[PDB]
């Protein structure tokens, strides 16, 4: 029944499913010299294990909606839904966010995400939102 | 910690593009380009920056 | 959509709040743009 | 895919497709949302020499979309407040076509001929210095003896035409200020071949 | 119609000089929707005189 | 990750150096573009 | 008080808090007062 809170490691994880195979994998950003993120897999870690040295993150700071507005304007605090955070890398010490280049050509509507040095402006933070309907 | 993961890292990258350097050494390009991959320039540019 | 532009668009202005909700719910639901504007389709405008 | 289907417009203007449901549909896409958006885009286009040779050919037909039949009085006031704006940022030098067409009717002073002398004199008074000083306006040249024959001959013949023509008021009040100042630009001395 | 329909949704040129961080959110919306080559090319496609 | 983490206890995913009882070496590779290609250990110690 | 906190975050960058916020304060304080009250109410007698 732990709960997240702030100023912690954290990994995102995701789960695919291909061949009838569920290969879990995590968001994994260089920042030296590339900015951009890719899936490491995490899975078969016996035969082959993965580099997980650019794999942790920060959650260095979650804020209410209003809050971030009058903030971009101008202790562990839990985290809810609806609730905008902060993230930075761990080896790089730059924040993830959600860059302008879209580099995608199936998608014309995708855009790419990846580290940047400054935490200024809109484009670092994320709100969080449930998944399930519990 | 953190200049030894740059240090890996760079030693990487350098090496790579060492290696496609020495791909096409001593044979011109031609009309079409090497059969090796294409150069990370753009990755050595930012590194190197 | 005649609807839509309707609400949105009043005495020759747009209304920011119902322009909001109304963009918010239409990017929410990509399905409305049909086989043009689409990411899986990808058709374009000048091909449709 | 703006000044082609002005061109097309102006040839559906004839009195055999005037009243065509796509003349009028067309009639009614000029004058709304590209019409005025020339009329606000008319101060950006100073400066336009590298296009205008394409610049006189679009004026011309505005002109024609202007003069045209089948069109509503708040359409040609669109014409006529869009062709205004556009001359008032349009180099001096570019317009002489604008003007030597306009004198197959303004020395008529027929009814469709109140526009362009007002059009007339607007020019005149702001491009003053283009005729009368023998140096040039402002950051343009000396005026072509061409431009200054054209306006001797646009000058004489509002003349004579008022002169030979029953009175009438508006008219009257609307011509005399395109003759003074006709009178104002042209040089007293000049000479014509 | 759902061209319209989104131009009509643009916020106001005063807004856009205001610097309010919703209306340029919008506006980089509406200019990802679509592009300006597509409303050029579809322009100049002709009619049938 | 490190949720469970406590001060002054060694921890997964930590950089560090294995020094001997005497303290004057420690484990480490090869020096640098050496004969067997960085691929034995040796209790070198001193600069290292 | 989720709300409330809302409110006070829209209304802490502005100087003067105007007649309107004024009344929402009031009309939201007067309903917390009343819940507070039924809360003091079901626990005022010694009930573990």
């Amino acid at each position: 029944v732990q709960f997240l809170r702030t100023d912690d490691e954290v990994v995102l994880q995701c789960s695919a499913t291909v061949l009838k195979e569920q290969l879990k994998l995590c968001l994994a950003a260089e920042g030296f010299g590339n900015r951009l993120c890719f899936l490491e897999p995490t899975s078969n870690a016996q035969n082959v294990p993965p580099d997980l040295a650019i794999c942790c993150f920060t959650l260095e700071q979650s804020l209410s909606v209003r809050a971030l507005q009058e903030m971009l304007a101008n202790g562990h605090r839990t985290l809810l839904y609806g609730h905008a955070i902060l993230l930075r890398h761990a080896h790089s010490r730059m924040y993830l966010s959600c860059l302008t280049t879209s580099r995608s050509m199936t998608d014309k509507l995708a855009f790419d995400v990846g580290l940047q040095e400054d935490a200024t402006g809109e484009a670092c933070w994320w709100t969080m939102h449930p998944a399930s309907k519990q | 910690s953190q200049a030894a993961r740059m240090i890996h890292s760079t030693a990487g990258l350098y090496n790579q593009f060492i290696k496609g350097l020495d791909s096409f050494s001593g044979k011109p390009r031609g009309s079409g380009p090497p059969a090796g991959p294409a150069l990370p320039i753009e990755a050595v540019i930012l590194s190197l920056q | 959509l005649d609807f839509l532009r309707f609400a949105v668009f009043v005495n020759g202005e747009s209304v920011e709040e119902n322009a909001n909700v109304v963009v918010r719910l239409l990017i929410r639901k990509p399905e409305c743009f049909g086989p043009a504007l689409r990411g899986e389709g990808g058709s374009g405008l000048l091909a449709a | 895919g703006f000044l082609p289907d002005m061109r097309a417009a102006a040839s559906l203007d004839t009195a055999t497709f005037s009243t065509t449901e796509m003349a009028l549909a067309l009639n009614r896409y000029l004058c709304l949302a590209v019409l005025p958006l020339i009329t606000k885009c008319a101060p950006l286009f100073a400066g336009t020499e590298h296009r205008a040779i394409m610049v006189d050919s679009m004026l011309h037909t505005v002109y024609r979309l202007s003069r045209g039949r089948s069109l509503t009085k708040a359409q040609r006031d669109v014409i006529e407040d869009c062709l205004m704006a556009l001359c008032r940022y349009i180099r001096p030098s570019m317009l002489q076509h604008l003007l030597r067409r306009l004198v197959f009717d303004v020395p008529i002073l027929n009814e469709f001929a109140k526009m362009p002398l007002k059009l007339l004199t607007n020019h005149y008074e702001r491009c003053w210095k283009y005729y009368c000083l023998p140096t040039g306006w402002a950051n343009f040249g000396v005026t072509s003896e061409e431009e200054l024959h054209l306006t001797r001959k646009l000058f004489w013949g509002i003349f004579d035409s008022l002169a030979h023509k029953k009175y009438d008021q508006e008219l009257y009040r609307m011509a005399m200020p395109c003759l003074c100042a006709i009178a104002g630009a042209l040089p007293p001395d000049y000479v014509d071949a | 119609a759902l061209i319209d329909l989104l131009g009509r949704c643009a916020p106001e040129m005063h807004l856009i000089q205001a610097g309010k961080g919703e209306a340029l959110r919008i506006r980089a919306i509406l200019r990802s929707l679509v592009p300006l080559d597509d409303l050029v090319g579809i322009i100049s496609l002709p009619l049938q005189i | 990750i490190c949720s469970c983490c406590e001060e002054g206890y060694v921890t997964g995913g930590h950089v560090l150096r294995l020094f001997h009882g005497h303290m004057d070496e420690c484990l480490t590779i090869s020096a640098a573009d050496s004969d067997d290609q960085r691929r034995l250990v040796y209790y070198e110690g001193g600069a290292v | 008080q989720e709300s409330i906190s809302d409110f006070y975050w829209y209304y802490s960058g502005k100087d003067v808090i105007e007649e309107q916020g004024k009344r929402n304060f009031s009309k939201a304080m007067s309903v917390a007062k009343q819940v507070f009250n039924s809360l003091t109410e079901y626990i005022q007698g010694p009930c573990t």
